[PDB]
DNA sequence: TTTTGTTTTTTTCTGTCTCGTGCCTGGTGTCTTGGGTGTA
DNA sequence: TACACCCAAGACACCAGGCACGAGACAGAAAAAAACAAAA
């Protein structure tokens, strides 16, 4: 399910970051990338799961997997 | 019939998508691979749509942030265009 | 669950008595406060652990907020908790 | 609080201190002392995004308005660096070597 | 501190190995910061569930989020097989 | 500690979580766990740096094997990310592009 | 006064390759100078903060290691 | 007869091999203990300083400049060139978020 | 010299803003005793 | 390390505006025309 995110999709995340120019090899590694962060975060949250006995991924444990590795996001507590 | 040059429309959208703060990702396909990564790791797992937004929102500040690295590696190597070789930096000074 | 919006709204209205804030605004204002607040809380629990000191009083929390807050918040911060705890004890 | 003249809660944050796993024992000023710095920030914090809400023609704060508010200040950036604010966006900032001539 | 602890461990999986007195600080270093960050992982995760009690569950789940893929699966192994030689 | 099978001792772990103001109670497996995961990890540095060490002819573990067992992990860079040793260098690494063409 | 000269050219240049930098230019040394001085500052100051805190007028091992655990450098072999 | 030279990068490779292979200090101490001292007595005043403080103060100030070097060099040698400029250290410290 | 981005000026409904208001929950006096500092 | 000392933790008894449920309305995005400097 990696071919979701589409290329206009990274070519917008990159127009937020004030990329003029893109090439053609960007898109797919940057899904690479994603991939890694998800993989770097919800794997982490899913240990949360397994810590409070439950079967559903709340937005708290979401928090604490992201804040965990330095990366504090707000608005979700 | 008119023609915009390479390079005006580029900066047009990067000015239109630094004044508004939506969501660039799209809900569905980021969701179904949130939850196909997450089958990998434990099977029968739910998600609440405030998990599935932070995830998105978190998801698109960090590509956001990485895509202001390599264009700046881009612009440091006198150049426009971005290429993964920037990316690659980017991640390996970030510590990544 | 309890949350600190009143106080939020409150103190908005203090510093601006013509002003609203959105329900994300006002979920944000919250993780702010509560992450300071985690990350005080912390750094002074390690100051009175470095020193075998088994009670947090406000030297430690001056502590925690002139190593964490940057110079002139910071300054303020404890100009501000000095003036506070002034008044309390009065 | 009404005796130290702060609108946050005191008995809360004492509350808080005590049960968050911290120390044997709270003082008696360190509650106050946190809730003042915790009053101050919230009221610097709330001022800025009342400011660039009311240029923007808006009587409500918004997530954006937070965002053009912390990332603006100097010493407010550099102590919510590793935070990540939701619907906030980033500063419209531009390279000058991308703009043309 | 933990030197007879890490010279024991050291002769366990090296007989013939000394250790100079820097690497005995390091290793002494690295265990207290080990025991830090996992008693904080702990004491978060007790917090995020309304829980007074720190038991081997918690130590393992602040393993397996400290530790990365086999290493952590390593220790997680050993603390259940200490746990139940000791509960035995 | 004996009942355990474990070097490493039990009374001071549960000691110092006891003393370290961490939760209110502290359980009788804990300890026992959080000494066993120390052990392993000590086990399998100090493992490493005696491989490396005898790699360069030497009988005593010093800090640049430590740093030479450390950084040619890739999970033990990973856990050591952000982890300075004292006295133990760098690894012996030189770009392609700085050799002699 | 003006100590931070004491490191010199040589001293950048042995800290550069052992980075495993071939060729220094001139400008290298100032902005390395600066930037040493900009961590030390940053680093003495919790130093400073930490042992001001323990009514201590001698800056110990533990407070430097405490500095640089709460920044984000964590060294060891300075706990005994 | 013309006097051995060596060609230039051959002596830098030469170093950059004996200074990775080995761990010792490459700052000076009395230089150091000196500047660390005016530093700290600019913050308070009558100050006194051990000396493990003092070289744990050296060993982390010399390994982030080790780590700075190494992102410039890459920071140069992404840039196709060699010799290492101060921009490279300015977009290190600002991608690793110092700046 | 002519085509196209950027700025100004009407309403009009439009998501939202403070007022009206009941329950109670957390917002205040008062006795005890005592252990954490104040000062030395 | 020692003698003193005084307001909080605990507990009893008494008391007041938040907060969500509606509503009339309030500044504004949009719909749309019209108009000036700069860019191609």
């Amino acid at each position: 399910n990696i071919q979701g995110i589409t290329k206009p999709a990274i070519r917008r995340l990159a127009r937020r970051g004030g990329v003029k120019r893109i090439s053609g090899l960007i898109y797919e590694e940057t899904r690479g990338v994603l991939k890694v962060f998800l993989e770097n975060v919800i794997r982490d949250a899913v240990t949360y799961t397994e810590h409070a006995k439950r079967k559903t991924v709340t937005a708290m444990d979401v928090v604490y997997a992201l804040k965990r590795q330095g990366r504090t996001l707000y608005g979700f507590g | 019939p008119h023609r915009y040059r390479p390079g005006t429309v580029a900066l047009r959208e990067i000015r239109r998508y630094q004044k508004s703060t939506e969501l660039l990702i799209r809900k569905l396909p980021f969701q179904r691979l949130v939850r196909e990564i997450a089958q990998d790791f434990k099977t029968d797992l739910r998600f609440q749509s405030a998990a599935i937004g932070a995830l998105q929102e978190a998801s698109e500040a960090y590509l956001v942030g990485l895509f202001e690295d390599t264009n700046l590696c881009a612009i440091h190597a006198k150049r426009v265009t971005i290429m993964p070789k920037d990316i690659q930096l980017a991640r390996r000074i970030r510590g990544e | 669950k309890e949350s600190y919006s009143i106080y939020v709204y409150k103190v908005l209205k203090q510093v601006h008595p013509d002003t609203g804030i959105s329900s994300k605004a006002m979920g944000i204002m919250n993780s702010f406060v509560n992450d300071i607040f985690e990350r005080i809380a912390g750094e002074a629990s390690r100051l009175a652990h470095y020193n075998k000191r088994s009670t947090i009083t406000s030297r430690e929390i001056q502590t925690a907020v002139r190593l964490l807050l940057p110079g002139e918040l910071a300054k303020h911060a404890v100009s501000e908790g000095t003036k506070a705890v002034t008044k309390y004890t009065s | 609080s009404s005796r130290a003249g702060l609108q946050f809660p005191v008995g809360r944050v004492h509350r808080l201190l005590r049960k968050g796993n911290y120390s044997e024992r709270v003082g008696a000023g360190a509650p106050v002392y946190l809730a003042a710095v915790l009053e101050y920030l919230t009221a610097e914090i709330l001022e800025l995004a009342g400011n660039a809400a009311r240029d923007n023609k808006k009587t409500r704060i918004i997530p954006r308005h937070l965002q053009l508010a912390i990332r603006n200040d100097e010493e407010l950036n550099k102590l919510l660096g590793r935070v990540t604010i939701a619907q906030g966006g980033v500063l419209p900032n531009i390279q000058a070597v991308l703009l043309p001539k």
